[PDB]
């Protein structure tokens, strides 16, 4: 049972949800910025 | 000016290849 | 010399516009990267 307390999770599941939502928003905004500069040419 | 333009272009040519 | 002056002015104007655009773009990238933190 101690060896199955080892795994790798320690935060409350609310904190896991907060981390997952924040990281989802991060990947969204970074992909949106990179797509903006994919589409935008400052020159003609 | 020309060099800067093509420089920008190839970096833009790099970025959808990351996307 | 007048004609060469206006021609130099035109090429400087095009370069200035392109520089201001790339400068503002780099500033926006820096703002986004600092806001993500």
């Amino acid at each position: 049972k101690l060896i199955s307390t080892m795994p790798g999770i320690h935060l409350s599941p609310e904190q896991q949800q907060q981390q997952l939502q924040s990281l989802r928003e991060q990947v969204r905004t970074k992909n949106e910025l990179l797509q903006k500069y994919k589409s935008l040419c400052m020159f003609e | 000016l020309e060099r800067v333009i093509e420089m920008i272009q190839n970096c833009l040519a790099s970025l959808p290849d990351d996307l | 010399n007048h004609e060469a002056a206006t021609c130099l002015e035109d090429v400087v104007y095009r370069g200035d516009m392109l520089l201001e655009k790339i400068q503002s773009a780099l500033a926006d990238i820096a703002q986004s990267q600092l806001k993500t933190r």
